[PDB]
C-alpha cells in the first residue's frame, strides 16, 4: 500500500538491503508483483 | 480544611508558652482507675499497691507534651533534659520530671502499660494562658499548616520532635528503597526486670504499612532479655509431672475406653486416662510485652537543624489505633 | 547532518493539583521524535580518555 | 447523601419520646433516599450475637431533626471529608476528649422505645470508648462464664471505673441476660477451648518442658529464626478411612478453627466508627447528653 | 541579588540537526509512522553472468515517544495574599503583597524557562543513542554489497 | 554474557543491527559502592564492543 | 494525590487488550508521583502464599484513565476513606451490597495480559467478599501446615505461615484459659437440654472427640486467687488476638461496596462503585 | 526577613551548596516557603 504524491524526495544514493534491521517493516522484490496492483479496502454501508 | 480540639487544663507537663507551636501533644487519661486496675492487674508475687503509692507522691491536670515525656525516659540527649529543665518556667520542676519518671516506671512494673494510658492528639497552635491554668488547642486531622496560628511571625508552622528520639527505619533496615510518602509513628519500648526496668520512646518513619516483624527483629535483645527474666518472682512448682503430656496416641484409637456423654459425674467411668495441664509459672503473653506502637500520620521529609530538632515536611495528622508486639 | 530527526511537540499540560494548603502545580509536555535517513545518520569518536 | 424515614403518624405523647431521640444511632439496609419506619426496626428483645453480626451487612445512621412527617438521617460509611455530626451517647459510662467510640448492642440491660400506636420497637446501640468496650464484653462473659461451673457465684470485683466514679454493672437477670447472651459466651468459650486443644494436639510435649527454662526457651526460638527444634509439631498419628465412625483429621479441623476464629473476630466491632473532637464545650460529655463528633 | 540567564534553543547550534515542529494535537495521535521509496540503479553484465531486473522496496519507520516534567509549588500565604483572602486593610499588608507576587513571577520565570534547556537536552539524549561508533562503522562501509 | 545464548533466539536479521546495538546497551550494574545487579527498570546508556 | 504511569511505546495488539484493564488495581511499591510501568509489575504465578504475604509489605493502587501515552491510577489508602472510585470484580464469586471486599492472589495462574513488545506480563489480584477470603486464607494455611486448582507449597515460606500461627495460638495458653479448660464437660452436659447450646458446637468439633475420652481434676488454685482473677484476663486476650488473627494471615479488607441506584448485587467481570476504609 | 531592594547585580552561574563554606549562614528553601512573609516589629508608644 504505497502513498500516491510523496513529500520529499530522499537523496542519499546509499545500498539499502544491508541496513536491513535499520527500521521496523520493509518488503523488496524485482517487478510487476500483481499485489500493488490490486486495490482493497473495507467498508461500512450504513449507520441506524 | 482541617479540624481542631481544644481542651482546658492545667499547666503542668505541656507548657505551652515555654515551646513555640508544633510539638505532638499527648492526652492523660485519668488516674483512678489506673490506680483501681492495678489492684487486679499486677502480676503474682510483685508489689499490688506501689503505682498507688507512686501515684500519691506526685500531689486536672491532663496533657503532656512529648518533649517533655521524652525527658523522663531512658533515652535522652542530656541537652533536652538542660532545655526543659532551665527553659520551663515553672517551679519544682525537676522533682516533677523525676517523680514522673518514678510513675512510669512503676507502671511497667505493674503490667499497667503506659500505652493503656496515653492517647495521642495532635500538634498544638494556640494557647491562652490564666495564672497556672491554660487552654491549649492542636490539630486532629488534615494537614498541620491548613491552620493559623496567632503569632503573626508565622502563621503556619511545621511539627518539631526532638532529633534524639527519631529512628528511622528503612535506612536503618537497607530496604535498598528511594524515599517517597512514608507513614509515620510513635513506638513506646519496655523492659522488664523487677526494680531494674525502664522505658524507651522513639518515633519512628517508613514505607512500612505493618511493623510487626520490622520492630520484632528491631527489639531483638529487648524481646530475648525480656522472655527469660519477666517470669521471675513467680512460685513455678517441681518438675512438670508425665500426667501434664497431652496423649495424643488414643485420637484414632480403634480400640480404647470411651464414654458418651450423659455419664460423666462418677460412674464406673474410672478407667479413662488422667491428664493434668499444669500451667502456673510460665511466660503469659504480658509478660513477653515488649513494644507497642500507633500511626501517627504520613510524611514527605525529615530534616535536621537546630538544641537538635528534626522538622517535619508536610505532616497529614491521620491518628490510628494502639497495637501490642509481643511475638 | 542537514536533518537528522524529525521531531514534534505538543502542548503544555498542567494539573493544578492542590495539596495541603498551598498549590503544587505539575507542568508536563509531550513529543516526539523519529529518524528520517537511510542509513546511519551519527557517529561519535570517542577522543580522550 | 442524606436519607429521611416516613413516619406512619402514630400519636402525640409518642411523637414527644420519638423526638426526644434526635441523637441515636440507626442502621439502615440500602442507601436510598427514602424509607419506611418499619424497615429500620429490631425486636428489642433479641439475641446479641446475631445482632452484632448484622451491624456489619448494614449502614450505621444518625438521627438528626425529626418532624412529625419524617426524619432525616445522615450515614457515616461512605461520606465527602468527613464532615461534623452531633451524638447523644447512650452507653453506660460517659467518655472523654480525643478517643474512638465502637457500637456494641445493648449487652447489658436493655433500653427499648416501644411505640405502642405503631406497634413496633427499636434498638439503640451502646455508645463506648474502645478500650472500655473491648473490656466491658470480657466482663460480662467471664462473668457468665464462672457462673456456669457452678462456682463461687460472686466476688464482689465485677466493677468497672470511668473516670473515677464507680460502676455497678447491673445485676445479670434484668431483662434477659440470662438468655440473650447465653449465644456469646458459648460461642466465645468453645472457640477459645478448642484452639487450645489444638495446639496441645500438634505440640504434645508443650507442658511438661522446664517450668521456667524450658518454655521460654522454646517461645523466644519460636519467635526468632528457623531452628523450630525440628519439627517441633510431632507428625500425628494416621488417620482412619473416613467411613469408620472415629474418624479425626487433625488438620481439617484447624482449618475449621481458622476460618471460625477468623469469622468470629470480625463480628466484634472494635474497629473504631467515629472519634469525639468536642470544641467549645465542657471536656467530658456525661451519658445522656450530645457530643460532637467527626466520623473517622 | 541574582539574575537568571535565559536561553533559547533555536540560538544555539544544536538546531541544524533536527526539523522541529509544533503538532497540537500529539496526546490524541496513537502509533505514528512515516514511509520510505526507494528504487536502487543496474547494470547490464555479460557472459556466464546471468542479467538482473531493477529492485524495488518500501518500508516504514514508527515514532518514538516521550515527555518531561518540572514542579512549581507555591506557598500558601502568598496564595491567600495575592487573592485577598487574607488581606487587610493596613499600610503592611501590600507591602507583602507585593512581595509574593514578584516572587511567583521570578518563580515562573524559572520553571517555564527549563524547557528550553530541556529540549537541548532531549536533543542529545535522542542523537547519543543512534550514532553507532566510528571505528566499528568505517570498515563496514567497505565490504557492502558483499555480505552476501 | 558469554554463557547464556538466549539472544541467539533474539535472531539475527542484519549485521547493522548488531553494530546499531553496540553503543545503544543498557548499563547491567549499579553505581554503589560495589557493583549489583542493576535494576532493569531505569535502563542506563553505556557501550561495549 | 494522582500516580502518573508511564507506557512504552506499545503494539496496538495489546495496547486495545490493556485499554480494558480500566478497572483493576497494580501494587507499587514507592508513592512517588511518578513511576514507570516496568518499575509496577509482578513475575507470573506462583507460591500464591509468598504473593499473599508480599501485598502486605506494598500498598495497592487502582488505575482510572489509559491514553496512548500515560496511564493514571490512585494510591488505594494513604490518608483518605471517602474517596468513592470504581473497580472491576474479577474474583468468580459475584460480591453483593454491603460487604467489603478483600485482595488475594489469583490461582491457577492463566490471568496475565503478557505484553511481548514490552517482554513483561501483570497479574492483577482478585478481589473476593471478606467471608469467603478468609476462608480461602483458612484452606490454603492449613495445607501449608499439612506439609511439615490447587497449587503445592514451597517449604521456604511456608514454615513462616506456620511460625507466625503457632505464636498466635500458643499465646492464648494462660493460667487462666486452664480454668475454662476445666469445663469442657460441663459444656457438653450444657449441649444437651438445650438446642441452640448444641448448635454451637460444631460436628467434627476436635473438643467433643476430647470431653469423651479424658477426664481432668479439679484446677489448681492459682497464686493469690482472692486479689486478682484470671478467667477475665485470658478472654480479654483472646478477644484482642482474634480481632486481628484474620489480617495476620490474609489481608485487612480493603473497601467496601457502596451502590446508589444499580442492582444491589454485581455479576463477575463488571464494574461496581465503591467507597474505601 | 531578607532584602527589599537589591545594590548590585551578581555575575558569576555557580552552584552555591558545594560552596557553603565560605559563607557564614546558609539557608536554601525549596520553593517559596511560607515564613518570609510574616513580619512582626517591636514598638515605643509614646514618651513622657
Amino acid at each position: 500500500r504505497p502513498a500516491i504524491l510523496p513529500s520529499g524526495q530522499i537523496l542519499s544514493n546509499i545500498e539499502v538491503h544491508s541496513h536491513r534491521a535499520l527500521f521496523d517493516i520493509f518488503k523488496r522484490f524485482r517487478s510487476d508483483d500483481n499485489n500493488l496492483y490490486g486495490a482493497e479496502f473495507d467498508a461500512l454501508l450504513g449507520t441506524y | 480544611r482541617a479540624r481542631l480540639i481544644r481542651q482546658v487544663t492545667l499547666a503542668d507537663f505541656c507548657e505551652p508558652q515555654a515551646e513555640r507551636p508544633g510539638l505532638v501533644v499527648l492526652a492523660l487519661r485519668h488516674p483512678a482507675d489506673l490506680a483501681g486496675a492495678a489492684y487486679a492487674a499486677t502480676p503474682p508475687g510483685k508489689n499490688h499497691r506501689d503505682l498507688e503509692e507512686a501515684w500519691l507522691a506526685l500531689d486536672r491536670a491532663s496533657v503532656v507534651s512529648l518533649n517533655f515525656l521524652v525527658a523522663a525516659a531512658e533515652n535522652a540527649d542530656d541537652a533536652l533534659r538542660a532545655h526543659v529543665t532551665t527553659n520551663y518556667r515553672d517551679r519544682r520542676t525537676a522533682a516533677r520530671l523525676e517523680r514522673f519518671a518514678t510513675v512510669l516506671r512503676a507502671m511497667i512494673r505493674s503490667h499497667v502499660f503506659p500505652h493503656r494510658a496515653l492517647h495521642v492528639l495532635g500538634g498544638l497552635l494556640g494557647h491562652v494562658t490564666q495564672d497556672r491554668l491554660a487552654s491549649v488547642t492542636c490539630v486532629a486531622r488534615g494537614d498541620q499548616e491548613a491552620a493559623r496560628t496567632n503569632d503573626m511571625a508565622a502563621r503556619r508552622s511545621q511539627v518539631h520532635v526532638p532529633a534524639c528520639a527519631l529512628m528511622d527505619v528503612d535506612r536503618e533496615l537497607r530496604l535498598g528503597g528511594d524515599d517517597g510518602l512514608r507513614f509515620a509513628y510513635l513506638v513506646f519500648v519496655y523492659t522488664q526486670r523487677h526494680r531494674r526496668e525502664a522505658l524507651r520512646v522513639h518515633v519512628a518513619v517508613s514505607r512500612l504499612p505493618e511493623l510487626g516483624d520490622a520492630l520484632s527483629f528491631l527489639l531483638a535483645g529487648t524481646r530475648v532479655d525480656n522472655a527469660i527474666h519477666g517470669t521471675d518472682e513467680a512460685d513455678a512448682p517441681a518438675a512438670p509431672a508425665a500426667a501434664a503430656a497431652f496423649p495424643a496416641y488414643l485420637f484414632n484409637d480403634p480400640r480404647s475406653a470411651r464414654c458418651p456423654t450423659g455419664r460423666l459425674n462418677t460412674p464406673a467411668a474410672e478407667a479413662l486416662p488422667v491428664w493434668a495441664p499444669d500451667m502456673r509459672g510460665r511466660a503469659t503473653r504480658n509478660s513477653c510485652m515488649y513494644a507497642a506502637y500507633v500511626r501517627l500520620g504520613t510524611v514527605e521529609r525529615v530534616v535536621r537543624r537546630a538544641l537538635p530538632l528534626a522538622h517535619m515536611e508536610r505532616f497529614t495528622w491521620d491518628v490510628g489505633a494502639w497495637e501490642e508486639c509481643f511475638f | 547532518e542537514k536533518a537528522s530527526e524529525s521531531y514534534f511537540m505538543g502542548q503544555m499540560q498542567v494539573a493544578r493539583t492542590e495539596s495541603g494548603g498551598g498549590l503544587h502545580l505539575q507542568l508536563t509536555q509531550p513529543r516526539a521524535n523519529v529518524d528520517l535517513g537511510v542509513g546511519f545518520t551519527a557517529a561519535y569518536a570517542a577522543a580522550a580518555l | 447523601m442524606e436519607v429521611d424515614i416516613a413516619l406512619p403518624t402514630l400519636s402525640p405523647g409518642d411523637l414527644s419520646a420519638l423526638q426526644r431521640c434526635e441523637g441515636r444511632v440507626v442502621f439502615l439496609e440500602t442507601l436510598r433516599r427514602h424509607a419506611t419506619l418499619r424497615e429500620v426496626a429490631l425486636p428489642c428483645g433479641g439475641d446479641v450475637l446475631a445482632a452484632m453480626a448484622a451491624y456489619r451487612r448494614r449502614f450505621a445512621a444518625v438521627i438528626t431533626r425529626v418532624t412529625p412527617h419524617r426524619m432525616l438521617a445522615t450515614p457515616l460509611g461512605v461520606g465527602g471529608r468527613g464532615q461534623s455530626l452531633v451524638l447523644q451517647n447512650t452507653g453506660p459510662f460517659d467518655l472523654t476528649n480525643g478517643d474512638h467510640v465502637c457500637l456494641v448492642p445493648p449487652l447489658l440491660g436493655d433500653e427499648c422505645l416501644r411505640l405502642t400506636s405503631a406497634n413496633l420497637e427499636l434498638r439503640f446501640p451502646m455508645t463506648l470508648p474502645l478500650a472500655q468496650a473491648r473490656e466491658l464484653t470480657a466482663r460480662v462473659v467471664a462473668r457468665a462464664a464462672e457462673t456456669l461451673r457452678g462456682g463461687a457465684p460472686a466476688r464482689g470485683a465485677d466493677v468497672v471505673f470511668s473516670n473515677g466514679r464507680r460502676y455497678q454493672l447491673p445485676p445479670p437477670h434484668r431483662d434477659n441476660a440470662e438468655a440473650a447472651t447465653r449465644s456469646l459466651v458459648l460461642n466465645m468459650i468453645f472457640l477459645l477451648n478448642e484452639g487450645a486443644v489444638i495446639l496441645l494436639s500438634l505440640i504434645p510435649n508443650l507442658l511438661t518442658l522446664g517450668a521456667q527454662d524450658g518454655y521460654a526457651n522454646a517461645v523466644i526460638q519460636l519467635g526468632s529464626a528457623t531452628r523450630e527444634l525440628g519439627q517441633l509439631v510431632r507428625q500425628p498419628p494416621p488417620p482412619l478411612p473416613q467411613d469408620h465412625a472415629r474418624r479425626f483429621c487433625v488438620f481439617e479441623a484447624l482449618e475449621a478453627w481458622i476460618a471460625s476464629a477468623s469469622r468470629l473476630g470480625d463480628t466484634l466491632g472494635t474497629r473504631p466508627v467515629a472519634r469525639v473532637c468536642i470544641f467549645d464545650g465542657p471536656p467530658t460529655v456525661p451519658p445522656g447528653e450530645k457530643a460532637a463528633v467527626v466520623e473517622v | 541579588c541574582s539574575t537568571l540567564s535565559l536561553v533559547r534553543f533555536l540560538e544555539l547550534g544544536l538546531s541544524v540537526a533536527c526539523v522541529c515542529t509544533k503538532f497540537p494535537e500529539l496526546s490524541y495521535v496513537a502509533e505514528g509512522t512515516i514511509q520510505f521509496e526507494v528504487q536502487q540503479p543496474m547494470i547490464a553484465r555479460d557472459g556466464p553472468h546471468p542479467a538482473d531486473q531493477p529492485v524495488h522496496n518500501y518500508m516504514i519507520k514508527r515514532l518514538d515517544r516521550r515527555s518531561l516534567n518540572a514542579a512549581f509549588s507555591i506557598a500558601v500565604e502568598a496564595l491567600g495574599l495575592i487573592s485577598g483572602e487574607n488581606l487587610d486593610g493596613t499600610h503592611i499588608s501590600s507591602a507583602m503583597r507585593l512581595r509574593a507576587i514578584q516572587q511567583l513571577a521570578r518563580n515562573v520565570q524559572a520553571v517555564l524557562d527549563s524547557f528550553e534547556r530541556g529540549t537541548a537536552d532531549q536533543m542529545l539524549r535522542v542523537l547519543m543513542e543512534k550514532a553507532p561508533p566510528l571505528s566499528l562503522l568505517a570498515p563496514f562501509t567497505l565490504y557492502e554489497g558483499r555480505l552476501a | 554474557k558469554f554463557f547464556t545464548p538466549a539472544e541467539a533466539v533474539a535472531k539475527s536479521r542484519g549485521l547493522a543491527r548488531l553494530i546499531a546495538d553496540t553503543g545503544a546497551a543498557a548499563s547491567p550494574t549499579s553505581n554503589g559502592e560495589y557493583q549489583f545487579k542493576r535494576p532493569v527498570g531505569a535502563g542506563e546508556l553505556v557501550e561495549d564492543p
